[PDB]
């Protein structure tokens, strides 16, 4: 359905932590979209580490290695 | 584990007019003699809305690449304004330096690019259609985004 | 943690059901996903602030989030 995983106040707090002073009303949807995609990409690569490894409970390390798979962004050289 | 390590990128001739070519000084390292192709690309994000307006400005295919530290100036012609949407021409967009090994992109170096008019009149009254001849390109060279991906070497 | 656990876990369960109805998680995995998502979004907003400082615009727009995603290869 329209199920969301992050609240509007949470989005405002996250943007505040990023130095954002003002937020457009359209940001709430946009962030909520990006987050969904992000989770979809991580959970996918986590499920492979669980289903192809013959388990039904997704441990933390499955998520850790899926996150490593996603690709690390640094801010310099 | 990764056969190629990108050490540094320097943005040259920046700021510059829009029509000026991009110039990057790339320093990378090969731990081993490369038997497959190394391919560098510069991609201009014409529109943040959609990937379909990307312009691959140039592509350098290198091979075989001997082991050691290599340095070179990647120069690429400025993007085609006829394919850039007006709404995205003026303001902030992205330029990308991609490298691929055996057809797999293992590193993406991104810069934000602020295209602005320099004449205060055009800044107060921007032309209805962007005048690229009067746009200055400011590559935000101080904030590169270096993203590395796991590939099979 | 800035994102509360329960609604985020509910979204995770919905995605998991969209992939496999018989699926389950762990408390540590849930918290790890929370930290990952929080850091990712904060970095995106840091990029948006970088975009908006250089524009005469002061409010951040969805275009800035799209640009932050494209620079990273997503």
């Amino acid at each position: 359905d329209n199920i969301q995983g992050i609240t509007k106040p949470a989005i405002r707090r996250l943007a505040r932590r990023g130095g954002v002073k003002r937020i457009s009303g359209l940001i709430y949807e946009e962030t909520r979209g990006v987050l969904k995609v992000f989770l979809e990409n991580v959970i996918r690569d986590a499920v492979t580490y669980t289903e192809h490894a013959k388990r039904k409970t997704v441990t933390a390390m499955d998520v850790v290695y899926a996150l490593k798979r996603q690709g690390r962004t640094l801010y310099g050289f | 584990m990764a056969k190629v390590q990108v050490n540094n990128v320097v943005v040259l001739d920046n700021p510059s007019p829009f029509y000026n070519p991009f110039q990057f000084e790339i320093t990378f390292e090969c731990i081993e003699d490369l038997s497959e192709d190394l391919e560098w690309k510069i991609i201009y994000v014409g529109s943040a809305e959609s990937e379909e307006y990307d312009q691959v400005l140039d592509s350098v295919l290198v091979g075989p690449v001997p082991a050691g530290r290599h340095m070179f100036v990647f120069q690429a012609d400025a993007p085609n304004p006829g394919l850039i949407p007006d709404a995205d021409a003026v303001g902030v967009t992205v330029v990308l330096i991609t490298c691929t090994y055996r057809g797999q992109e293992f590193i993406r170096v991104g810069y934000y690019v602020n295209n602005e008019y320099t004449e205060t009149e055009l800044r107060e009254n921007p032309p209805v259609k962007p005048d690229f001849s009067k746009l200055q390109r400011n590559i935000l060279a101080s904030n590169p985004r270096v993203t590395r991906f796991h590939i099979n070497w | 943690l800035l994102i509360r656990k329960l609604p985020f876990q509910r979204l995770m369960r919905e995605i998991a059901q969209d992939f496999k109805t018989d699926l389950r998680f762990q408390s540590s995995a849930v918290m790890a996903l929370q930290e990952a998502c929080e850091s990712y979004l904060v970095g995106l907003f840091e990029d948006t602030n970088l975009c908006v400082i250089h524009a005469k615009r002061v409010t951040i727009m969805p275009k800035d989030i799209q640009l932050a995603r494209r620079i990273r290869g997503e």
